[PDB]
């Protein structure tokens, strides 16, 4: 139970430091049915060569950080397969694979609350007066594969407590307990298919609440890598290739 | 379970971050005192970071027992023991471990599990507790949390001497509330434009 | 290879010395013709130590005493020797009324008859007798004057022996009793670290702190014989 | 094997580096026979109020620490339930489970020597040179929870050898194997019951015989904890509470 | 008939001139059902130890006496194992079985009503004219063992008329026919369990509605005493011991 292995498509993880697996709601991920569909053309399911794990960017865990999030559809609409397929498309639907990972030793300590927020619609600080009706540019609602830094982790930058965070599909990544948290989300959305551009039905949100601390001589670069999967992906409307 | 800021004394602008975690270190071997709060859950204090707090302020009474489970940030190097102890209503807030342990406990170890449950078992006098406030409505008390140290916070040279313990807290398959009413707060001064 | 000479009665069942009495004609030491022997086996060390080598011990005993003078001369003398239970009556003279043994148990030799031997039970109050006893006979405040009795069991307080010359004058002869001690029938119970250093007192287990020697021999260097 | 849990009462004592269990003179803990009996009163038996782990003091382990002792009828006569009945009864009678605990690390030394020595009585050092016939005052025959201090450990300050300490029901707590200790012993005595109060029946023993060390750095705070439990407690001839 | 005898705990009652035996409404007393209790904690039923007969204080009867009172839950708070454990616990549950005992001689005569009156609230006189809202002391509301004396007993002192105080469980003792009266109460309360420090659950009269009287010569003294025992007693939410 402390040992697995992901496989999907051409791409394994191991691990053999593993705290079970989470399936948000309860639920995997699966394809339209015939009832809950309406657009009337037949998707495209390209399988192997999109329904694989994607290694994003590298962030490196340090004594102040407050945290990172990524915006789902999102952090892959220019890498890959899946990439082209969600450029070429109108409709994308599809479930993922999450797998956060970070090692350190056994005389370090932390603890990172590894979390899936669907529609993390990100606030801003209304100029700090809160007089004024400022709104977050396209770098910070959509950051990309890079991730963004959040600038209030208390309240997730959208106004929310994050000490309720916990009410989402989540795990936690307790160096002294586990290096890697595995979260498998559904696809979620009021519709059946929608713009892999235009909207990302999720967020993960990766926050240090307990600080990393270590004595000095102990290596201080800790990183956290984002791996991810997408699964039973679906596209249609086929067009041309459109950026954003 | 959601986050309990049982550290509820940072207000400052910057510190906010730090009520969701209360520190431990090594001591001086005499059962010293850690943390301490109310179990009162729709009670002012640190249940309110919590959603049970906050579903709590929609009714007016609530029944059944309640969990606490503490998680252990530290180093996997770091070891110790903590008591955790549950006094019921009537008994003042133990001035020592010897007097706390009579009460609901556990002694907590350190280890591969990092966490560990207090469960805030019901006992009350009454079906229903109404939310306690100061005063009268005291009547309602849950009764007091307490932290102590079993014997201490242990570690190797090279490893943090503070680490933190994270709270979380939820209820039990036998906790119902009743009566709906509105939270005791509206979050809004002026007309929403 | 027989195992039955180690069994607890192959090593207590041999007579050993437990009591001296002495009965001189002139001194300061019993010079009225009797004496009155506390019952304590604990007055000679290698007795003693073989015994407390275990803190619990059950047994019949068998009581030989060896009569004659000071340069072990046998003289043709009549002695009586009782045994006063604690609570009877213990002789204040040569001629006390307590000689009467209309109850005790006596025994009347000449010194010229071979040693008197008797048969003794088990007659504790306790299941067995205990050569250590951790704590008080008595409740209330312990002060200082009273830590004279912090090891004292009732349990092995069996009484008094007591000796006298058959008779209303002075013995023509000094005396000397000496009384040994054979156990039978044991049963003994928890070992214990054999004594290490020299024994003092009877009621007790000082020793002297400013000599205190090692268990045993000791050399110049451990990588040398 | 190495894994242990004890319950008892409502008390749970959890173990992951254990070395089985010892129970003295291999008899566990009993009520009084109806043949052994004299006291022709009806005990009480507490059950669950009195039979569970109490948790005495802590010491700390330093390296020149010369260790120390606890006379256990005493131990408990001024805590919880099983004090009050061992203080309004005269009769007392009972078996105990002692569970010594300490840990230290990977990198930390020593082995501590955890013994029951039945009838420990204590001797003095009789003034140094032997000739003054003192005793030891009513603070060190029963130290009560504190427990007290060995002075002279070779001799257990009794005149007797540490060495031959292992004929006694013991169990040793090495840091690099184990740490804790767990003996459980029987009611033991030459009578069916005795004073809680004038009467020690055994003594716990903790000695350090091969000394801590540890490189500076390393938590230089090793405490020894020491957690008991009677077992089949039974109390006779009841009065008005009595302290001694 | 006229002969009983009540055993419980490890006490006796007898009576050779008693008159039947009443038993509060109907109902003996009992525990809680699992359907009408909430505290979720396991509760004590010490049974012997507590539930046995307690005889409180004497009272002397005079030809000019008014009578007296004494509040249930609260006389026994300060004596026996019933008292620590209704100190130590919040919670407390229970029956009583009360037992009034004077007798005199076939030459006295006088009768006495012994009733039990639940929710026994005191009033005052309000400062004689009635303009002042006065209450009653600590001292009177809850007299202990030593009982109170009735200023007006025609009113109770609380403004309800003694001629129908019948309507609750009660029993006479007319000295030429008993010499005792024995109540039985189950427990009566809106709550499963209450407080046996704020709440008296009922309180028990002792009232002359005949006055005593006899011839000089006869002895003058004739005393009146209280006992009774708890059924069925229940503890919960254990805790330091509180006095009040």
């Amino acid at each position: 139970d402390r040992v697995a292995q992901l496989t999907i498509g051409n791409s394994t993880i191991t691990t053999q430091e593993a705290a079970n697996i989470i399936v948000g709601y309860g639920e995997w991920p699966s394809y339209c049915s015939d009832d809950d569909a309406t657009a009337v053309d037949k998707p495209t399911r390209p399988d192997v060569s999109v329904n694989r794990f994607y290694t994003l960017d590298t962030k490196l865990w340090e004594k102040s950080s407050k945290g990172w999030y990524w915006k789902f559809p999102d952090v892959l609409t220019e890498t890959g397969v899946f990439g082209q397929n969600a450029q070429f498309h109108y409709l994308y639907r599809s479930g993922f694979c999450i797998h956060v990972q970070c090692n350190a030793s056994k005389f370090h300590q932390g603890a990172l609350l590894v979390a899936i927020l669907p529609e993390y619609v990100i606030g801003t600080v209304a100029g700090g007066t809160g007089t004024e009706d400022s709104h977050p540019p396209y770098k910070q609602t959509q950051p990309g594969a890079d991730g963004f830094e959040l600038q209030h982790p208390y309240v997730l930058d959208a106004g929310i407590p994050i000490s309720q965070l916990t009410v989402c599909p989540h795990q936690w990544i307790n160096l002294r307990t586990n290096n890697c948290a595995t979260i498998i989300v559904p696809y979620m959305n009021t519709l059946p298919f929608d713009s892999a551009l235009n909207h990302c039905n999720f967020g993960l949100l990766v926050v240090p609440i307990s600080p990393l601390d270590f004595d000095q001589g102990a290596t201080p670069v800790i990183p956290i890598t984002i791996t991810l999967a997408p699964m039973c992906s679906e596209f249609a409307g086929l067009r041309q290739a459109v950026t954003q | 379970e959601t986050i309990l800021e049982v550290n509820n004394v940072p207000t400052n602008a910057t510190s906010l971050m730090e009520r969701l975690r209360f520190p431990v270190s090594a001591q001086a071997g005499k059962g010293e005192l850690c943390a301490v709060f109310r179990a009162d859950p729709g009670r002012d204090g640190p249940w309110q970071s919590t959603m049970l707090g906050q579903l709590c302020g929609y009714y007016t009474q609530w029944s059944g027992s309640l969990e606490v489970t503490f998680m252990f940030t530290g180093s996997f190097m770091a070891t110790g023991k903590m008591l955790i102890a549950y006094t019921p209503p009537g008994g003042p807030l133990p001035k020592d471990r010897a007097t706390a342990m009579l009460g609901t406990h556990v002694i907590w170890d350190f280890g591969l599990q990092s966490s560990v449950t207090l469960v805030i078992p019901w006992i009350s006098n009454t079906h229903y507790r109404a939310h306690a406030r100061d005063g009268v409505f005291d009547y309602y008390t849950t009764g007091l949390v307490s932290i102590w140290y079993q014997t201490n916070y242990v570690v190797p040279i090279g490893a943090p001497n503070t680490a933190y313990i994270i709270a979380l807290a939820a209820a039990q398959k036998n906790f119902t509330m009743k009566l709906c009413k509105d939270t005791s707060h509206i979050l809004q001064t002026a007309s929403i434009q | 290879h027989s195992t039955a000479e180690t069994t607890l009665d192959s090593f207590f069942s041999r007579a050993g010395l437990v009591g001296e009495i002495d009965l001189p004609l002139e001194g300061t030491t019993n010079p009225n013709g009797y004496a009155n022997w506390d019952i304590d086996i604990t007055g000679y060390a290698q007795m003693r130590r073989k015994v407390e080598l275990f803190t619990y011990m059950r047994f019949d005993a068998e009581f030989t005493f060896v009569a004659c003078t000071p340069t072990g001369q046998v003289v043709p003398q009549l002695l009586q020797y009782m045994f006063v239970p604690p609570g009877a009556p213990k002789p204040e003279s040569r001629e006390s009324l307590a000689w009467q043994t209309a109850t005790n148990p006596s025994v009347f030799v000449k010194l010229t008859d071979p040693p008197a031997q008797v048969s003794v039970p088990f007659m504790s109050p306790a299941s067995a007798y205990q050569w250590f006893y951790d704590g008080y006979p008595t409740f209330g405040e312990h002060k200082q004057e009273k830590d004279l009795e912090y090891g004292a069991c009732p349990n092995n307080m069996m009484g008094t022996f007591s000796v006298r010359n058959v008779g209303s004058s002075k013995s023509k002869y000094p005396l000397v009793v000496r009384i040994y001690m054979r156990m039978k029938h044991v049963r003994a119970w928890i070992p214990r670290p054999m004594r290490n250093q020299n024994y003092l007192f009877k009621a007790n287990p000082n020793y002297a702190g400013n000599s205190i020697k090692p268990t045993g021999t000791s050399r110049t260097a451990i990588t040398t014989l």
